[PDB]
């Protein structure tokens, strides 16, 4: 259940949603976008491992 | 300029025409600048006339309604699962079988 | 929002949460159009921070 729950978590991004990050802005700063929450979510997934 | 982004109808934006709407099967979806795959079957929620989109326990977009008629679409994904490859070594035979 | 670049040369065009870049496809709810008459060295002033 944390683990499922820890996906609404934005890590200091624009939003937790890919789709509206990559719909509303430029590739530039998408990169540091997803970046942040690719990173969030890995940590999230090594934690539970 | 300042633009407002709310659970709201949102009916100001650029001139993108609409298409037909088809259900159950597995498509991308647009629906009022929200962008999806999946499938769309008919929903039986009981919302209110001031609701516009659902929610699930794993905190995700899985209801919508129809900006044209007054319908509720429950959003699922299209099929998935995991495959394991069964063998014998390679120095006794070629031959596998499959589980999903 | 295709239409914009019929103008005088624009000296300032900053644009902050949404690319301008072909992004007209994002729908919002309401529209807040602020206008006004500063000088050029106040121009910086107005901006987030
Ligand atoms: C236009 O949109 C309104 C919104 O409620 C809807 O009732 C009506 O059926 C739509 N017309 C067509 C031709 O789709």
């Amino acid at each position: 259940n944390t683990l499922v729950k820890q996906l609404s978590s934005k890590f200091g991004a624009i939003s937790s949603v890919l789709n509206d990050i990559f719909s509303r802005l430029d590739p530039p700063e998408a990169e540091v976008q997803i970046d942040r929450l690719i990173t969030g979510r890995l940590q999230s997934l090594q934690t539970y491992v | 300029l300042s633009f407002e982004l709310l659970h709201a109808p949102a009916t100001v934006c650029g001139p993108k025409k609409s298409t037909n709407l088809v259900k159950n099967k597995c498509v991308n979806f647009n629906f009022n600048g929200l962008k999806g795959t999946g499938v769309l079957t008919e929903s039986n929620k009981k919302f209110l006339p001031f609701q516009q989109f659902g929610r699930d326990i794993a905190d995700t977009t899985d209801a919508v309604r129809d900006p044209q008629t007054l319908e509720i679409l429950d959003i699922t994904p299209c099929s998935f699962g995991g495959v394991s490859v069964i063998t014998p070594g390679t120095n006794t035979s070629n031959q596998v079988a499959v589980l999903y | 929002y295709s239409v914009l670049y019929n103008l005088a040369p624009f000296f300032t065009f900053k644009c902050y949460g949404v690319s301008p870049t072909k992004l007209n496809d994002l729908c919002f709810t309401n529209v807040y159009a602020d206008s006004f008459v500063i000088r050029g060295d106040e121009v910086r002033q107005i901006a987030p921070g």
